[PDB]
RNA sequence: UGCUGUUGCUGUUAAAGGGUUCGUAGUUGAACUGUGGGCUGUGCAGUUCCUGGUCCCGUCCAUGUCGGAUUUG
RNA sequence: AGUGUGGAGAUCGAAGAUGAUUAGAGACCAUUGUAGUCCACACUGCAAACGAUGACACCCAUGAAUUGGGGAUCUCUAUUCGCACGGGAAUAUCCUCAGCACACGCGAAAGCUUUGAGGUUACAGUCUCAGGGGGGAGUA
């Protein structure tokens, strides 16, 4: 996932996170850069082995669409209903 | 898997408790969660769009496996004791009053805290809290009136923050949905404690 | 006073592209913007269009995968013989991987990577990172 | 001074082994607010370090014209991480200890790429950057192996320190003023990293901070 | 040099009007537009209180649930002639911008 | 007749840590002072006995930074004992909640729709 | 020396938008005549038939209104 | 503001006169006063003629307002006035076009912002005007 040397290694330094909204990677100095992670639920309303975790880039929670832009995701993911 | 949908008790509460009504005036953001107009003028806030929020928030904290990382906070005194036993019963740390500039950023100071996670109440009379959150790295779920500016918000709860009343609900629906979740609280069942217990104090 | 319709399509997608837009709506569509915007399409900047008939001039609705960087067009369109893709390589792209430049030949609109393996040289319109 | 006691939940997971890596703090943007957190994880004989520029700066007052030292301090594994931070004080030997300091607080990972086919070790950076502190931005382009660093005698170290071997550079400004220069060759190392290129268009899985997952470990250590 | 004002001391923006016939100032004469000159409206009485106790007291018809009358003027100085007479004074720079407009 | 923050901080440490202290009487509440405190001078006692029946005086008044133990009782004071009450004291037991005439169109919109108990105005 | 700037400058305040409008040489100038098909073998993405792991229906309770279970359902 | 020929000539008023002020002081202040200020017909074209911001086109988020025109209410429908310039006038809610104005990004900074100085080293929508250290000099 990232720049491969001809002799097939990986050269990278480390490979950042990218938003979930705007598919922006996000920066070592970049300090909004949430993560928020959803405890993932199942039948009886019971918390088990939750994986599903949202990434935000610093630009975005500054304008406020960061709540526009997870209402957006969890229902791609399906973690909300639209109705 | 129909379960975390609100239901007839849910809905009577917060229309009994009046937490579905907005301040006059409205932001850009907090018009989705707005459902029309009163003749008074005040705005309606959709009961599904509030409730998916609840349990969205309430998703966010059962995950948070050592509950004295998130962090709940308020500056209105209307606020300051449904903060309070609402961190009892789910286990959060808490700060009211006036929250001090700093204690997010500041190393060298022994009231330095480093939560994951912040609620807030208001996210105008809390613009000190969310900003420092925004410096380390702090997600934000705030309960949001038609007005809030959701600048540095990231899930933002529809709620009268007005009245003792509204907001008492409000923590009193998380730490019980909370709970349903982490903590093994029968669902099947009316909860425990009364809201009675989250109100503010004055003689 | 429209000069060129590319001008007006090319830096909407671009500037609607840096604000982390899910659609754009360009307003005068026409056969070089569509053609353009298929050689976005094959190499992944873009995802789909709607070419809406107003019975003038359509409206393209383009969505937006958020992998654009840029979008240009190079305004009076200079020439290019097989041998200056190097220029244009060097000047107007970052790198020399991850480029393209957008040319106008006999052959149609196409890449200066399909340009090059064609031959066939012609005149530059925009690039895209 | 003594064996440190750290003030921040990743100075805890620095101490105790279980963050190892810089490449762990820059993946989950943390700040990494307490500098003997980059003592620990570079190895030594790796940090290197000098003074970029030393300057007296006066506040007018009644009477004499107060006197500081601003200073630039510049810190990095020559493969890699750069950082480079700009203090002051009453004196020359003070403003350079903070320096020291704030250059190991600002530490920022630098991507390498090729100018040509990707063979061997990467030599430059990946494509076209600026940055711009001031009047003056310094732009930094690829460059052909080989080619060196060809550049100011200013940015020459800032790119020597990060292992960029072979760049091109122009420097748009008032270069001569190396309080801004400094920060913006600086500001355009840091760049290398958000921009986006289809190599890193995959989704990469989710992984939880280092905080996160050792929050327990935490928890007993403050309480 | 530095602009002072978003307004430059004028109600007049730029697109608007452009001349806007200048008039006399109260105290000084200065010819200032009439947007610059800072306007003030007055509603003033005849007679100072005690000296309206005095009169009101003389008069047949006057001063019972009826009242006197009163002296009514605008007023519109120069900047110059306003800070002099403190009806305006320099402001802080953050405050610069206030406008008190009429609300009650 | 203003006090350092030295006589105010010290004088608080007293009041916050001994209810010896109680009458206004200058006097007793100086007698306490300077056995328990060292201040090392007279005059800063005399400060601090005059400071110190400030506080416990206008604790009778109220409550005062520095606030005292009693608040055990504070807390607990609040009594939770209630019929049920406000929430269900709120759907009036028969008696709708008052609703607009919007929030009836919320509620009929709603798969739940309205909840029994809910009348309008 | 990107201090002559096509690549490549600057013009609110540093030098620099004509006082406004009309207007010739000159430069610039909107969309359209236009996804060619079918057959074979092989790589991709979006209705036969088989699942019983869901919600909906229903049952039992009835619970004044936030239990539920119930088998074929 | 000036200039030319006729008119007009109330007010104010370059030049001028007089009294004060002042070490001096036609200055600033006061009583005056000519050209002028006003008008018609001709010239002049010399402004901090300013938004110190060329013109045409596109993209661009927010809150309360405002002036024209139009539409809906006759989920928002409603208020006050009552042949005669009137099946009307204004208002309220909402929308809309067109005008003057009171988040990104950029900028040396002051600051600018759907009324750009933004969308520019990631440099390219079109035309045009002016600038190239300060003086000398807008002079010869």
């Amino acid at each position: 996932i990232g720049m491969f040397n001809e002799e097939g290694e990986n050269v990278d330094l480390y490979i950042p996170r990218k938003c979930h909204a705007t598919n922006t990677l996000i920066e070592a100095h970049d300090h909004a850069a949430v993560q928020i992670s959803i405890a993932n639920v199942g039948p009886n309303g019971v918390i088990n082995g939750t994986t599903t975790t949202l990434c935000i880039a610093g630009y975005l929670r500054s304008q406020g669409e960061s709540d526009h832009a997870i209402n957006h995701i969890t229902i791609d993911r399906g973690i909300m209903r639209i109705k | 898997s129909k379960v975390l949908r609100m239901k007839e008790s849910d809905a009577q509460k917060l229309l009994a408790m009046r937490c579905h009504i907005g301040t006059r005036n409205q932001s850009s953001a907090m018009k989705k969660y707005i459902y029309g107009r009163t003749a008074e003028g005040s705005h309606i806030i959709d009961v599904h769009m509030m409730w998916e929020k609840l349990i969205l928030a309430a998703r966010v904290i059962a995950a948070v496996e050592n509950p004295k990382d998130v962090c709940v906070c308020s500056s209105r005194l209307y606020g300051t004791r449904a903060i309070y036993k609402f961190s009892q019963h789910v286990g959060t740390s808490f700060h009211g009053g006036r929250f001090i500039p700093g204690t997010f950023t500041n190393q060298i100071q022994k009231k330095f805290v480093q939560p994951r996670v912040l609620v807030v109440t208001d996210p105008r009379t809390d613009h000190q809290a969310i900003r420092e959150a925004s410096l380390v790295n702090i997600p934000v779920i705030a309960l949001c009136d038609t007005d809030a500016p959701l600048e540095y918000v990231d899930i933002a709860i529809p709620c009268n923050n007005r009245g003792i009343k509204s907001i008492g609900m409000m923590y009193w629906l998380l730490a019980r949905e909370v709970l349903r979740l982490r903590g093994t609280i029968v669902r099947s069942v009316p909860w425990e404690e009364k809201v009675d217990l989250f109100f503010y104090r004055d003689p | 006073t429209m000069m060129s319709v590319l001008a007006n399509a090319l830096r909407t997608i671009a500037s609607a592209e840096r604000r982390g837009k899910r659609q754009v709506l360009i307003r005068p569509s026409s056969k070089v913007v569509v053609k353009f915007l298929q050689v976005m399409q094959k190499h992944g900047y873009i995802g789909e269009f709607e070419i809406i008939d107003d019975h003038r001039a359509g409206k393209i609705v383009v969505n937006l995968n958020g992998r654009l960087n840029k979008c240009g067009a190079i305004c009076p369109r200079f020439d290019c013989a097989t041998t200056d893709y190097e220029k244009w390589m060097k000047n107007i792209l970052p790198s020399r991987q991850f480029g393209f430049v957008v040319l106008t030949t006999s052959l149609g609109i196409m890449d200066h990577e399909e340009a090059r393996s064609r031959n066939t040289g012609g005149k530059v319109l925009g690039f895209f990172y | 001074e003594k064996e440190w006691v750290p003030c921040t939940k990743l100075g805890r997971l620095v101490k105790a082994q279980k963050v190892t890596s810089l490449e762990e703090i820059f993946l989950f943007s943390m700040p990494i607010k307490e500098h003997q957190i980059v003592d620990t994880l570079i190895a030594e004989g790796q940090l290197h370090d000098e003074m970029m520029k030393i300057y007296p700066v006066q506040k007018a007052t009644s009477a004499g014209q107060r006197t500081r030292f601003k200073a630039f301090n510049v810190v990095g594994d020559c493969d890699g991480h750069i950082g480079i931070g700009a203090r002051v004080g009453k004196e020359v030997s003070l403003a350079i200890r903070a320096s020291m300091i704030a250059a190991k607080l600002n530490i920022v990972p630098v991507r390498r790429g090729y100018w040509g086919n990707k063979i061997g070790e990467p030599h430059t950076i990946p494509m076209k950057v600026t940055g711009k502190c001031g009047s003056v931005a310094v732009r930094l382009v690829p460059a052909p192996r080989g080619t060196g660093i060809v550049a100011a005698p200013v940015p020459k170290k800032i790119l020597e320190f990060a292992g960029v071997e072979d760049v091109y550079t122009s420097s748009r400004g008032k270069t001569r003023t190396h309080g801004n220069l400094i920060m913006a060759t600086f500001y355009a190392l840091r760049k290398t990293y958000g921009f986006l290129t289809p190599d890193l268009w995959a989704d990469t899985e989710p992984s939880r901070d280092p905080t996160d997952e050792h929050a327990e470990l935490l928890a007993e250590m403050t309480t | 040099m530095t602009t002072k004002r978003r307004n430059h001391g004028r109600s007049k923006p730029a697109h608007s009007r452009g001349r806007v016939k200048p008039i006399h100032c109260f105290n000084c004469g200065r010819l200032t537009p009439k947007d610059k000159a800072v306007g003030r409206f007055v509603v003033r009485r005849m007679l100072d209180a005690a000296s309206a106790r005095d009169v009101a007291e003389a008069s047949p018809v006057y001063g019972a649930n009826f009242p006197m009358p009163k002296l009514y003027m605008k007023q519109r100085f120069c900047i110059a002639c306003a800070i002099h007479s403190r009806t305006v004074r320099a402001r802080p720079v953050g405050n610069r911008k206030i406008r008190y407009t009429k609300k009650v | 007749k203003i006090r350092t923050k030295t006589v105010k901080r010290a004088s608080r440490q007293v009041v916050e840590k001994y209810y010896s202290k109680l009458n206004f009487d200058f006097y007793q509440n100086k007698r306490v002072v300077m056995d328990v405190t060292i201040a090392e001078s007279k005059k800063l006692k005399n400060k601090i006995a005059g400071y110190a029946t400030h506080i416990m005086k206008r604790l009778a008044r109220g409550p005062v930074r520095g606030i005292s133990l009693k608040l055990q009782e504070e807390e607990r004071e609040r009594r939770m004992d209630h019929a049920p009450a406000t929430s269900d004291v709120d759907k009036a037991i028969q008696s709708g909640v008052s609703v607009d005439k919007k929030t009836m169109q919320m509620l009929q919109r709603l798969e739940i729709g309205v909840p029994r108990r809910v009348k309008r105005a």
